[PDB]
RNA sequence: UUGUGGUAGACGAGCGUUGUAUUGGAGUUGAAGUCAAAGCGUGAGCAUUGGUGGAUCCAAUACAAGUGAGAAUGCCGGCA
RNA sequence: UUCUCGCAGUCAGACAGUGGGGGAUAAGCUUCAUUGUCAAGAGGGGAAGAGCCCAGAUCAUUAAAUAAGGUCCCCAAAAUA
RNA sequence: GCGAAACAGUACCGUGAGGGAAAGGUGAAAAGAACCCAGAGAUGGGAGUGAAAUAGAUUCUGAAACCAUAUGCCUACAACGUGUCAGAGCACAUUAAUGUGUGAUGGCGUGCGUUUUGAAGUAUGAGCCGGCGAGUUAUGAUAGCAAGCGUUAGUUAACCA
């Protein structure tokens, strides 16, 4: 027999954060956003207690897609009907709804789970410099 | 204050007056055993193992773990074998850390 | 030997009886040692001697 | 001599039923479904003992990897430095140190960092 | 202090009687009688008779106040069935199962009556453990 | 020291049921049955206590079997 | 793995590599020779796969080093040029 | 066990020959519940007899499937062979045991027999529970093991007591 390891008993050290996606790549921003949301980078990681900090993303429309992906890569959404497959190009996503694009990209990098719903909830993505989230006093960190 | 001992094959971090469970040591209850292999003690950590660093422990009980039923079954192959295991342990509490 | 403790010479009385119907744990369950679905596994038997 | 079955079938059946206690509906009531669930549960328990031995190692590796990235060092080089310095400590106890004894865990990383190998 | 009344082999089915019994559990005496006297169901003029008999033998036999009685539990247990052969078409036949219910109504005066039942269960468990300890003491003594 | 995956199959060692023969023992101060519980065994299996029950049962060594049920669109009874 | 005696089961095979026949250098086709696996064999890789690769499960351990394979996230683990 | 422990070759099926069931146990003794209450009554609740009435004629014991009631835990954004390994919180306290009941959440996970090269199987068999249900006997042959008797050995069958 042996000594069991310490696991957090639903302890919430969660904090609020701010990042600026002025010129960040979509994938490079999404991977670090997922890591921050899951709390994998935290010293004590108990993978059933959602010990991950909140995150707010500013300037979503200002993100970039390298190469010809703004006109050659398509995002697909199918309703339960026939023919309800809506397609949007990279440029159209970058203009019409950029917040949804970043939200979907971050969601895709999470495990199929019942906690991933709460994890994707803790991502507040905005398309402008303004945000109604200044009451949380969120700390500012770059490229995360 | 703390030490890293190696009883059996596992490594235990032990404080003063801490009771941990190890594999059977063949020692009667009540004796004063001296664990030899010590990795880290206080702040001086020896690379293979610390020399002369001894962990003094007292054996509390020699009980057995919970019964485990191993039922091997090969589906649609006329093979249903059953077995039981009750692994013996020994519980010991740290008394003093030899300098 | 008394009538309350009477014993045979070892390896003279009791030998392993091959019970053909009592479970697979004895190695003689289900099929009971006949094989599988052929003439020798039916109730008839092993045909004729010399056949 | 007509031997009649009674208390033989029921006892061995109730053992299986007792093992399958806490199941969903008929999986604890009927002997047949209870027997199947116990066998399947035994298979699961066997497989998950092996898988527990591997999954807890992975969790310790993850925690240790995280604890190192805060200081600028990586897991792949930390273990190499540990080997060259002859230090032999489980990732379990090392992770337990980084969660319980931050100062002493930092002491181990400081020695493996720069001190002469052996 | 539970008073009760019973009725074996009631013609109503347990399925159609539990629907009416759930309308009176936990209700006061007068209100339960009022509710059951104006419900257009067959299993309403039979539970009413059982309820009235239970009130009578609670305030006469067991000596209860009569203004504190509430319906503790009214249930319709499964009674013995009767098998008949219904002639089907093309020479076939089916089995009609006439269902009967064993009705029982119980009323109490104390609004904490469940606690005493749990207490009796606990007392039985305690006596079992006490017997085990005395047997252990006897084993070590020898 | 070399080993211990396993179907068809071969070999060896055991458990359990009923009864009989020899010994001993328990039982209206409560036997069998029967239910529950946080026990013991490597496995068939074996105990302890309490409730119900109201008269037989247990241990050892041998012997004889209508001696071991999850499946046969299996039979009967009950209930979904 | 040779000889003697007792008791068998097996006579429907499958796929992968290699050399061919039949087919059309088609078949997850059919028929042979040989090396392996499955049948009767779990584990890891192949996203999922009986037969491909690494190997052979006595039971327990929340110990360590490795094979095929891999190290942005899902998912354990990398950096330089 | 005779099909038939009871009034069984009966009930019942068929024009007929013919086919053919199920069903036992109150208590030592009926002392079988007078009487009161509710109800139309059966009946139920008391009273009484009895050692026992949760032995009450539904009459020895009373298992499971099945149907209801309740203490405690969980459950209405949730992809589920229903379990397993970890795991908070909640509620208790035992064949005193690193205890028990539930399980927010994380990782893994396509039943059992049959027959097939190959079945999670869009092949097959089982609605569930309980009982019954399939390697025997007689006479001989061979082989293994063991015992008795032995080198002019060994052993009786029928039958008699
Ligand atoms: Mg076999
Ligand atoms: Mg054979
Ligand atoms: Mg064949
Ligand atoms: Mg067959
Ligand atoms: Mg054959
Ligand atoms: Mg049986
Ligand atoms: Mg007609
Ligand atoms: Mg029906
Ligand atoms: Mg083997
Ligand atoms: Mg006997
Ligand atoms: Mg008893
Ligand atoms: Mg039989
Ligand atoms: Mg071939
Ligand atoms: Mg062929
Ligand atoms: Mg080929
Ligand atoms: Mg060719
Ligand atoms: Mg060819
Ligand atoms: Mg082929
Ligand atoms: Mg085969
Ligand atoms: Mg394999
Ligand atoms: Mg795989
Ligand atoms: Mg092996
Ligand atoms: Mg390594
Ligand atoms: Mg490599
Ligand atoms: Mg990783
Ligand atoms: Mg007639
Ligand atoms: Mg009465
Ligand atoms: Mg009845
Ligand atoms: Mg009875
Ligand atoms: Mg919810
Ligand atoms: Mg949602
Ligand atoms: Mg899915
Ligand atoms: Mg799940
Ligand atoms: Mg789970
Ligand atoms: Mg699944
Ligand atoms: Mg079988
Ligand atoms: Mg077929
Ligand atoms: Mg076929
Ligand atoms: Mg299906
Ligand atoms: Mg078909
Ligand atoms: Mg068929
Ligand atoms: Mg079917
Ligand atoms: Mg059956
Ligand atoms: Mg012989």
């Amino acid at each position: 027999k042996t000594s069991m390891l310490t696991k957090e008993q639903a302890n919430k050290r969660r904090q609020w954060y701010i990042v600026d996606a002025a010129g960040l790549v979509l994938g490079k921003l999404a991977v670090k956003a997922a890591d921050l949301i899951r709390g994998k980078n935290k010293v004590d990681f108990t993978p059933n207690q959602d010990c991950g900090d909140y995150l707010i993303i500013i300037n979503s429309d200002q993100v970039v897609l390298t190469g010809n992906k703004k006109e050659n890569e398509f995002w697909y959404h199918h309703s339960q009907y026939i023919g309800g497959i809506k397609k949007v190009s990279g440029r159209d996503m970058l203009k019409k709804q950029s917040d949804k694009l970043v939200y979907n990209a971050v969601k895709g990098m999470l495990p199929d789970n019942r906690l991933s719903r709460r994890w994707i909830t803790k991502v507040h993505v905005f398309k402008g410099d303004k945000h109604n989230m200044e009451a949380q006093k969120p700390t500012t960190l770059n490229w995360s | 204050m703390h030490a890293i001992v190696v009883c059996g094959s596992k490594q235990y971090l032990v404080h003063e007056n801490d009771t941990f469970f190890v594999e059977k040591l063949e020692a009667p209850v009540g004796k004063e055993i001296q664990l030899d292999k010590v990795l880290m003690l206080d702040e001086k950590i020896g690379a293979p193992y610390l020399e002369k660093a001894r962990v003094v422990c007292v054996v509390e009980k020699h009980g057995l773990q919970r019964k485990v039923n191993v039922i091997k079954h090969i589906s649609q192959k006329h093979h249903l074998k059953k077995y039981g295991h009750r692994q013996p342990y020994t519980k010991l509490k740290v008394v003093r850390f030899v300098h | 030997m008394e009538l309350n403790q009477l014993k045979s010479v070892p390896k003279a009385r009791n030998h392993k009886t091959k019970t053909l119907g009592r479970g697979h744990g004895s190695g003689l369950g289900k099929t009971s040692g006949r094989g599988q679905k052929g003439q020798k596994a039916r109730k008839s038997g092993l045909t004729r001697p010399g056949f | 001599m007509r031997i009649k079955g009674g208390k033989q079938t029921r006892v061995r059946r109730k053992k299986w039923l007792k093992q399958a206690s806490g199941s969903f509906g008929t999986r604890h009531a009927s002997y047949k479904v209870a027997k199947q669930t116990v066998i399947q549960a035994a298979k699961y328990a066997y497989r998950d003992r092996r898988n527990k031995k591997r999954d807890f190692r992975s969790l310790w590796i993850l925690r240790l990897n995280a604890a190192l990235r805060e200081q600028g060092m990586t897991y792949s080089v930390f273990i190499n430095l540990l080997k060259k310095h002859n230090i032999e400590i489980n990732r379990k106890v090392l992770s337990e140190l980084a969660i319980k004894e931050p100062s002493k865990f930092n002491l181990i990383v400081q020695k493996v960092k720069s001190e002469q190998p052996k | 202090m539970i008073a009760f009344a019973k009725q074996f082999r009631v013609r109503i089915s347990p399925q159609k009687a539990r629907l009416v019994c759930q309308l009176i559990v936990g209700k006061k005496t007068a209100d339960a009688q009022n509710i059951l006297s104006n419900t257009p169901k067959k299993a309403a003029t039979l539970i009413a008779k059982l309820l009235n008999s239970a009130i009578a033998n609670a305030t006469n036999n067991h000596g209860m106040n009569g203004d504190a009685l509430y319906v503790f539990e009214c249930v319709a247990n499964q009674g013995p069935s009767m098998k008949r052969t219904i002639p089907r078409a093309k020479g076939s036949s089916n089995m009609i199962t006439k269902r009967s219910s064993n009705l029982v109504v119980k009323l109490s005066d104390n609004p904490n009556e469940r606690q005493e039942l749990i207490k009796q269960q606990k007392a039985l468990v305690k006596k079992r453990v006490e017997g085990q300890q005395k047997a252990k003491m006897a084993r070590q003594k020898a």
